[PDB]
RNA sequence: GAGCUGUAAGCAAGCUUUGAUCCGGAGAUUUCCGAAUGGGGAAACCCACCACUCGUAAUGGAGUGGUAUCCAUAUCUGAAUUCAUAGGAUAUGAGAAGGCAGACCCGGGGAACUGAAACAUCUAAGUACCCGGAGGAAGAGAAAGCAAAUGCGAUUCCCUGAGUAGCGGCGAGCGAAACGGGAUCAGCCCAAACCAAGAGGCUUGCCUCUUGGGGUUGUAGGACACUCUGUAGGAGUUACAAAGGAACGAGGUAGAUGAAGAGGUCUGGAAAGGCCCGCCAUAGGAGGUAACAGCCCUGUAGUCAAAACUUCGUUCUCUCCUGAGUGGAUCCUGAGUACGGCGGAACACGUGAAAUUCCGUCGGAAUCCGGGAGGACCAUCUCCCAAGGCUAAAUACUCCCUAGUGACCGAUAGUGAACCAGUACCGUGAGGGAAAGGUGAAAAGCACCCCGGAAGGGGAGUGAAAGAGAUCCUGAAACCGUGUGCCUACAAGUAGUCAGAGCCCGUUAACGGGUGAUGGCGUGCCUUUUGUAGAAUGAACCGGCGAGUUACGAUCUCGUGCAAGGUU
RNA sequence: GUGGGUAGGGGUGAAAUGCCAAUCGAACCUGGAGAUAGCUGGUUCUCUCCGAAAUAGCUUUAGGGCUAGCCUCAAGGUAAG
RNA sequence: AACAGUGGUAGGAGAGCGUUCUAAGGGCUGUGAAGCCAGACCGGAAGGACUGGUGGAGCGCUUAGAAGUGAGAAUGCCGGUA
RNA sequence: CUCGGUGAAAUUAUAGUACCUGUGAAGAUGCAGGUUACCCGCGACAGGACGGAAAGACCCCGUGGAGCUUUACUGCAGCCU
């Protein structure tokens, strides 16, 4: 995917349009992202044995990882993604820019 | 008038624009497509066929 | 079929055979012939060539219908007696080629 | 290139930038059954022998490999029987076997229903089916041809000839071919004379056989003689002999790179939508993303990329290799063949005037001063040279793989099968053969409280929506209920219709809506019938599905173009 | 009782055309196959213009068919009817 | 305008309605598409609107084109329910 | 048969489904004219609904089939020569 667990990415579109956040978990197979603090859920778990007490937990959803972009390092706006050779290894670079974005 | 590669390549995106030779013209295209953009080489060929 | 009363085609009796050397002749009226101008040596090739006739067949057959007023060097495999008449009688040759 | 340990949640235990999962090339492993092949067997089981190995004192046990039949080749034995041969034994074989793609191809065998308005010849049809053989194609193929020209020049396939010629209880029907126009194109090798060498029958200078050379045909060619001439330029593994190697290029089997808007604002759960503005475009294919996205993601155009295996092409290498003329002394040029009689079959062609091709049976040529064909046959002429073989391409088909397309289907449709379907189920068996898609954008899949044993429910919470809460989008009708505005217990009813008070309502505002005491009139619908309310037929009801179509010919009308021409 | 044999133009029958997997004057399955059906049933929207026949002849024909008769549409002839 | 005509089975002829798909043009639609439910609206018929509810994402209109194009009966088939 | 539990089926155009005499496709719950009849059940009986069941086996028709027969026709096997 374009990004990846650790980046920085602002959510371009939903409820949680605007906020930025860091990505907790990446879904490959389903090209789904969790993003700190974006689409918070109350799931509503019963008393478990891992679980005791239960409870409603606030906790974040995934998102659809088409609506995350990586901040451009430079601007701090968002950037679509070119990949260019630094080293022998290839990294990701911020078109907007043209900075690494990992 | 002949098969020109740049004018056909750079009206291949443009919605509603399509390219012809001379000889690829045809009724549908023609009625089709509002205006008729020819050259003079290319009436000449058509001229050719037709008269 | 009409219900089992003898048919017309069964009542009837088989008439003839077909010959199998039949020669068939494009016709060619003199009327045709017109449109050529004086002096035209009118072969079966010209005629052809020109779209007078479709077709050659056997050869082309000059038949006396209509008017001839043109001086023709007429060459065909057949012609009719008034046909090589009218030929003749307006300045032309009739030839059997 | 950052996640991963599949469906599949979940805990668990782990793995992974010292490169995992994942994708592609090449390998390794690959129980047992199955051709199944050590022997047996009711497939997936049982029981062996012989080597070697493990184990036991030894028996018993275990492991690995070999051990079917037929065929080919070789070697060793060699019966009755003397030599022999049959037979037996052993060794070497990537030798065969079986499967399938329900297709296409070539053969062997071969129906009937049906049509003929019956039926037997005939048709259906050399179809279906069974059997054998294949091959990527097959078959055919280099003139004993077509024909009737100042000819053509292997075969195959397409158009046309032509529904013609013809065949035909001359019925029903069956139905060419050549010429002409195209696709594609390619030609070759033997047998024989003869020569050389060797072998075994000496038949005793003859004959037969096996290798190599020679040779390949028609107004004849070859042997044979002549004089020429080549022995390495030309050819080649697709026929024309047959193996192999390298190099270079272009593909295939993973991939890489890849332009431009979270523009503002408005509704909204969410914006890809509206409105107002930009921008990219060799990219406005497509799919996805919380509603419809060229500019969000995966991509797309373009441009790149392969260690390995693989396809094609090219070049070299390699390998192989004389082909022209002149003479007619003789010799050679496919024999149980051609052909014929008899009996059949195939030819469009049904025994006919019946050529031509093939099969069985019997008879049986000529052999260059020769032979065949030109639709009985003869003569003349013309064209050709059988009885040996090989041969690419154009052609057919699609179980598959890759990419894509559709005035094709959209869950009773489309495959039988959108779903764990050839399943469940049915049948002894062959075999028959279903039903069954949709929560949400996301599980956020309803913590908690209450009634209840539970099921189920009412709150609460989540969500845009829970009357989206699990055969959970929509949710028709039949059918089943609850409530009640009008009517109804003296009435004779195809149930309506027209007339009509009373009561109850109030609309798409109309000389309105609901109900209906009572009066008049009135025997459902369909089919089939001379005639049906019919005591004839059909339908329990509701829903879905369910019947003049398409192709190619013919003809007529209408229309259009051109017109003694029109059209491919 | 167990294990076997005979198979459909066939088997088996102390014979009834009996029996051969709840099938028998010729089993069952699949295919030819959408056999054929001059027979019966069915054949789906609307309005308008016009509107029959149930007869003759022939027919292995009689509840079928064919031609004629009668209906319809168009174009002519024109004014015959 | 005038005059005349307009029952109808088999059946001939004509003019239309509606359905799905396609093309082109022009539109509608999360400020709520199709479908569904209801109504006292409109057209000579087939049929067509409008309004409200449900529904939650598609769909008309015009002209032409193409058809798996219209069901109440087949002891029809499948499902559901009497 | 009554009560508690469980709970089918054939059939069925819709039915508010009298009687008589007549009428009519000639045998009417449904048509005509009369006669009679308050509304709803439960146990019984079968006269009718030409009741249900099964597209009459009889009969006829089809240029339909099948099995059988023979000095029907045409063939074939076998057998003889
Ligand atoms: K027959
Ligand atoms: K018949
Ligand atoms: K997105
Ligand atoms: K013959
Ligand atoms: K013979
Ligand atoms: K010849
Ligand atoms: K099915
Ligand atoms: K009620
Ligand atoms: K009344
Ligand atoms: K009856
Ligand atoms: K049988
Ligand atoms: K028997
Ligand atoms: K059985
Ligand atoms: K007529
Ligand atoms: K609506
Ligand atoms: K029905
Ligand atoms: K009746
Ligand atoms: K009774
Ligand atoms: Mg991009
Ligand atoms: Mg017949
Ligand atoms: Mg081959
Ligand atoms: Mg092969
Ligand atoms: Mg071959
Ligand atoms: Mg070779
Ligand atoms: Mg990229
Ligand atoms: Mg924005
Ligand atoms: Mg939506
Ligand atoms: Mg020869
Ligand atoms: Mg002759
Ligand atoms: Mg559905
Ligand atoms: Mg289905
Ligand atoms: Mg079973
Ligand atoms: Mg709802
Ligand atoms: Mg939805
Ligand atoms: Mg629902
Ligand atoms: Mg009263
Ligand atoms: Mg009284
Ligand atoms: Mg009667
Ligand atoms: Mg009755
Ligand atoms: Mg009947
Ligand atoms: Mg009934
Ligand atoms: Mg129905
Ligand atoms: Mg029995
Ligand atoms: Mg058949
Ligand atoms: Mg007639
Ligand atoms: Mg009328
Ligand atoms: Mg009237
Ligand atoms: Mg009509
Ligand atoms: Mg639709
Ligand atoms: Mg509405
Ligand atoms: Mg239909
Ligand atoms: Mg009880
Ligand atoms: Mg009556
Ligand atoms: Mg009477
Ligand atoms: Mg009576
Ligand atoms: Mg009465
Ligand atoms: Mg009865
Ligand atoms: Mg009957």
């Amino acid at each position: 995917m374009h990004v990846k667990k650790g980046d920085k990415v602002m959510v371009i579109s939903g409820k949680d349009k605007g906020k930025q956040g860091t990505i907790l978990a990446a879904f490959p197979k389903k090209d789904r992202v969790l993003v700190e603090g974006v689409n918070m859920v109350k799931k509503h778990s019963k008393p478990t044995q891992a679980n005791p007490q239960g409870g409603i937990s606030n906790q974040e959803a995934p998102i659809h990882v088409s609506n995350v972009m990586p901040l451009d390092p430079k601007t701090g706006e968002v950037t679509r993604v070119g990949y260019k050779v630094e080293d022998g290894k290839k990294v990701r670079v911020a078109k907007k820019s043209g900075q690494v974005l990992d | 008038a002949d098969a020109n590669e740049a004018v056909a390549l750079s009206a291949r995106n443009i919605p509603g624009v399509t390219v012809v030779e001379a000889n690829g013209i045809n009724v549908l295209d023609v009625v089709n497509h509002e205006k008729l953009l020819i050259t003079k080489a290319a009436v000449e060929k058509v001229e050719e066929v037709l008269a | 079929f009409e219900g089992g009363q003898m048919p017309l085609f069964q009542r009837l009796p088989k008439r003839g055979f077909t010959n199998i050397n039949r020669k068939e002749y494009a016709v060619v009226n003199l009327d045709k012939l017109n449109g050529f101008a004086e002096g035209t040596e009118v072969t079966p090739e010209l005629l052809l060539e020109t779209g007078v006739i479709s077709k050659l067949n056997a050869g082309v057959k000059i038949l006396g219908n209509g008017k001839l007023e043109k001086k023709l060097t007429v060459k065909a495999n057949k012609f009719s007696a008034s046909a090589k008449e009218a030929v003749e009688a307006a300045g032309g040759t009739a030839e059997v080629i």
